[PDB]
RNA sequence: AAAAAUGG
RNA sequence: UUCGGAUUGUAGUCUGCAACUCGACUACAUGAAGCUGGAAUCGCUAGUAAUCGUAGAUCAGCAUGCUACGGUGAAUACGUUC
RNA sequence: GCGGGGUGGAGCAGCCUGGUAGCUCGUCGGGCUCAUAACCCGAAGGUCGUCGGUUCAAAUCCGGCCCCCGCAACCA
RNA sequence: CGCGGGGUGGAGCAGCCUGGUAGCUCGUCGGGCUCAUAACCCGAAGGUCGUCGGUUCAAAUCCGGCCCCCGCAACCA
RNA sequence: CUGGUGACUAUAGCAAGGAGGUCACACCUGUUCCCAUGCCGAACACAGAAGUUAAGCUCCUUAGCGUCGAUGGUAGUCGAACUUACGUUCCGCUAGAGUAGAACGUUGCCAGG
RNA sequence: CUGGGGCGGUCGCCUCCUAAAAGGUAACGGAGGCGCUCAAAGGUUCCCUCAGAAUGGUUGGAAAUCAUUCAUAGAGUGUAAAGGCAUAAGGGAGCUUGACUGCGAGACCUACAAGUCGAGCAGGGUCGAAAGACGGACUUAGUGAUCCGGUGGUUCCGCAUG
RNA sequence: UUAUUGGAGGUAGAGCACUGUUUGGACGAGGGGCCGUUACCGAAUUCAGACAAACUCCGAAUGCCAAUUAAUU
């Protein structure tokens, strides 16, 4: 479960989600990558689910990189309370993903294995994705 | 290998600090002083135009002689005062050049005062 | 400083100035030169 | 100025010939000698620092500068500004006199003396010698020494390298 | 130097008594005895037990021979 | 005429 | 500390076949704790306690132990409630 | 929801006011006893709930996580 | 704000009235006591009298300034 | 050309290599004098001219660092039209990053050469 | 006041973000400070430059004090934050009291009452050789109207007149 | 109101130079298990890649303030 060891501010304005991916739009560590095509918050729990799925399929043969990190805390109010009286407590941590960002990368396996692993991973995520290779 | 400081550089840091607050005008030009291990130089500078009006050095043929540095500074002060008076200058502001106002610098300043420059 | 202080001219007695002092740092009646408008000159004023 | 005359006459020529200096201005010389005594127990007893200052003054010939804590350290119970050392800087004739005296009269008085460390060079031509007891110096009578404490003697030289500094000090007569 | 802060300091002759070796240098010892220098003026003399010309480490003099090895001590003790 | 228990 | 003499280095003597484990003694050098000892606890009524040495058995060698010998030589006992 | 507290094995101080961890009982060793208890002498035992912060320095001051206690949780 | 009182060994009280001298009860240390233990008896150490001044040959004591605590009373920016 | 003293967003700086001295600038020699060191004639101050270009300083070379930096494209965005789509379209403006490249300064006044 | 009221919390002032590159701008939005301090920690003149690291050095260790080098600000700026400050606004020393009196063109802010900045003039001073600087503090919190009463001063009035 | 010109300012974007956050390598000042060499390498350094209302080496479009300013109103 990824989360920063600490942050300066625990209560933060929720991030902007319109626009395109600012960076990390290319496969840079591995051979194959999973590229987001829609926008979503991605939670640490979703990251962990997808990571386990792909690594278990790869059977420890290859290497996996998580390219996104859930830096941002988001809060939630306690159950059945009225509006106001301050901001709520930190509920979880999210990474903002916009079209084009590479979520995961893999190396050290065949293209077919990478495709199947990243398919299994993508079904755990709240975004549409596409299999991508290193460009040249 | 202890380093040796550049006395002129230290002096210039001090001089720039002085010159932040001290500048010469056309009506009250700045009397700037430069001092070496042997000689002493004096200029009268209008900073608005950045032009020198009068100059006098202990290295000049008119002043060069065999005297102590303080006596040469006195002579340079008298000479610069005379040249400024000839060019029609009475009020000036004394720029000690970042040197301590003492010894040779003080002798030059007092010589100019006695010769008639009004600080 | 933690207490108010009145400085009065020691020549004419006029209470010309107010200021403040720390009583622990300066337990004595503090004194200083100040301008006395009545006498048109600087005189020694001291805490009353 | 016997040591200074030796430097002017013999050491200059020897060192210049050895290191092939194109000019005499390249010949290293001892710029200064700084004798320091760190008295950390002055925190607990200022009289210790007073005695240390008096002894250092007797050794060197001039009044020492009292050096105070630059910062507070809880473990040492040290507060910023508390006097915890003494220092004397010697230049010129006094420096040379102290140096020859240290080489000749003082160093041999070291108990079980076997020379001074040859590796105690900062790496840039300066040599620090740690004396472990003040009784070494001929100016101190052991009767009046309430406590025995050491000193650091920093010989600051114009040599750019430890090799040139070693040659200079050896020619002066430092054991090694 | 400033006036009145530094201790009294004057030229003395340090005299290594073992080798009767004199050398002139400054110091605040103020010993009473005076011995004439090569220069006419006398200065107070400081008696020295040891010096750079009298210390075994400086001079290289070996006071005592090195310790014998075990074989050599065996042989010299038992006569074989 | 202060207090001083117990022991398959 | 000129107290004390433990520990350690070197050089030896003797007995014994042989002194490393594991003997005694001598010389030179080193020079530890220890400044009269908490709770508690022991011996002794006179030639006793305390103190000083001397000899013997065992034993090639080895005693601060044991068993004997003498020299100097005390204090105290009201008394029997505990 | 608001307060109060968390310190040797137990109970309780120390916090207010930064530099100093105390008491009683318990434990261990020696003593006393035929032996145990009681008793006497001597000792060990707490990184101050756990993480961060300010400070030269934090049981102490400040903010979170945890645990316990008390009070509150009302009108339809 | 007025009037009184109090501050003394490690604790709790005198001595202040009326100038000398630091006393009493507990507490700690040593001794006697006892089979110990307690109780009891005897030796000691323990505050220089809240703090700074002032008058006197002499100050816990007399006279002032100041720091706290208590009692009663006063208080219409 | 050298020096003094100014102006300019380092295109001016840093680093490395190299050259220079009767003028001058220094290092340098001293502590009598004015002055000075919480100690020190190191520094400041003063007096001076035996020695040295070793260092400073000046000059020369460069593109390693720093600095400057387009064009083209992209992000963003004023306005309009359409739209509820984590939007689309058209027009104007137009980065940051990066690329080519610039650059080891340019100049005013005064005194000497 | 209040996402009904009670209960809880809050109420004036300063700094930042929200705040949409002038200014302003709300919520029981997100974070912190203030109700002082300093007789120098103020004025002025002169001088000075940090934190940190590496390497040597005795008691001295990872950090005490000493020395060289590197170190462009990572230090310091009384006190929150922001904006500034290494020509210092940071540090040291000498002398001092401008932490003055009368004021004030003009300007900011602003419903009012208030609040803020201010050249310059006059009087009399401090430091400085002089130019000149100085009407507190690197800047912005550290505060409370009127009525009433107390205290000092006063070439003001004084219920027929003194 | 528009045109032109000048200016104040730090948002969108972007970036990582600072403050924080963060992913993979490389290497390790130096000591420990280890004889020299098969943890920690917690340090530091370094390459590449990311995140920010209260980060900024940068930095728009607009909006704003003006001009002995022109046109229309
Ligand atoms: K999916
Ligand atoms: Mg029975
Ligand atoms: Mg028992
Ligand atoms: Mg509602
Ligand atoms: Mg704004
Ligand atoms: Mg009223
Ligand atoms: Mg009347
Ligand atoms: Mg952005």
């Amino acid at each position: 479960m990824l989360l920063p060891k600490r942050v300066k501010y625990r209560r933060q304005h929720r991030p902007k989600t319109t626009g395109r991916s600012k960076g990390g739009n290319y496969v840079t560590f591995g051979e194959f990558g999973l590229q987001a095509t829609t926008t979503s918050w991605i939670t640490s729990r979703q990251i962990e689910s997808a990571r386990i799925a792909m690594t278990r399929y790869m059977k420890r043969g290859g290497k996996v990189w998580i390219k996104i990190f859930p830096h941002t805390p988001y809060t939630k109010k306690p159950l059945e309370v009225r509006m106001g009286a301050g901001k709520g407590a930190v509920e979880g941590w999210i990474a903002v993903v916009k079209p084009g960002r590479i979520l995961f990368e893999v190396a050290g396996v065949s293209e077919e294995v990478a495709r199947e692993a990243l398919r299994l991973a993508s079904h755990k995520l709240p975004v549409k994705t596409k299999f991508v290779k290193r460009e040249e | 290998m202890i380093s040796k400081i550049d006395k002129n550089k230290v002096r210039l840091k001090r001089h720039a600090r002085v010159r932040t607050n001290l500048s010469g005008t056309a009506e009250k030009p700045r009397l700037n002083v430069y001092r070496s291990n042997k000689h002493i130089y004096a200029q009268i500078i209008d900073d608005n135009k950045g032009v020198t009006l009068a100059q006098a050095s202990s290295k000049d043929s008119d002043i060069a002689t065999t005297a102590t540095k303080v006596e040469l500074a006195t002579k340079v002060g008298e000479a610069i005062a005379k040249k400024a008076a000839d060019k029609g200058i009475k009020e000036i502001v004394f720029d000690r050049g970042g040197y301590l106002y003492h010894g040779r610098v003080k002798a030059l300043a007092e010589a100019a005062r006695e010769s008639g420059l009004e600080f | 400083m933690r207490v108010n202080v009145t400085l009065a001219c020691t020549e004419c007695g006029d209470r010309n100035y107010i200021t403040t002092k720390n009583k622990r740092n300066n337990p004595e009646r503090i004194e200083m030169k100040k301008y006395c408008p009545r006498l048109n000159k600087y005189t020694l004023h001291r805490e009353t | 100025n016997r040591l200074k005359e030796k430097f002017n006459t013999e050491v200059t020529e020897n060192l210049m010939k050895k290191f092939n200096y194109s000019s005499v201005m390249e010949v290293p010389k001892i710029d200064k000698i700084v004798v320091n005594m760190g008295v950390g127990d002055a925190v607990q007893n200022s009289k210790v620092l007073d005695n240390a200052v008096e002894e250092l003054e007797l050794i060197t010939g001039q009044k020492p500068l009292v050096t105070k804590a630059k910062k507070s350290i809880a473990t040492f119970r040290l507060r910023e500004g508390m006097p915890i050392g003494a220092k004397v800087t010697l230049r010129g004739e006094r420096m040379y006199e102290f140096l020859d005296k240290l080489i000749s009269v003082s160093l041999p008085r070291v108990r079980d003396f076997q020379g001074v460390s040859k590796k105690a060079f900062d790496g840039r031509g300066n040599y620090t010698l740690g004396v472990k007891e003040q009784l070494i110096f001929p100016e101190i009578d052991y009767d009046k020494v309430s406590k025995v404490r050491g000193m650091d003697i920093v010989i600051v030289t114009t040599a750019n390298t430890d090799e040139e500094a070693r040659e200079l000090l050896a020619n002066f007569g430092m054991p090694f | 130097m400033k006036q009145g802060i530094h201790p009294e300091y004057h030229q003395v002759i340090f005299l290594d008594t073992t080798t009767n070796f004199k050398f002139l240098s400054g110091s605040t010892k103020t010993s009473s005895e005076m011995m004439e220098w090569e220069d006419g003026k006398e200065y107070p003399v400081i008696r020295l037990d040891i010096s750079s010309d009298s210390h075994p480490f400086y001079t290289g003099r070996q006071k005592f021979a090195a310790a014998d090895g075990r074989v050599e001590r065996f042989n010299k003790k038992f006569g074989l």
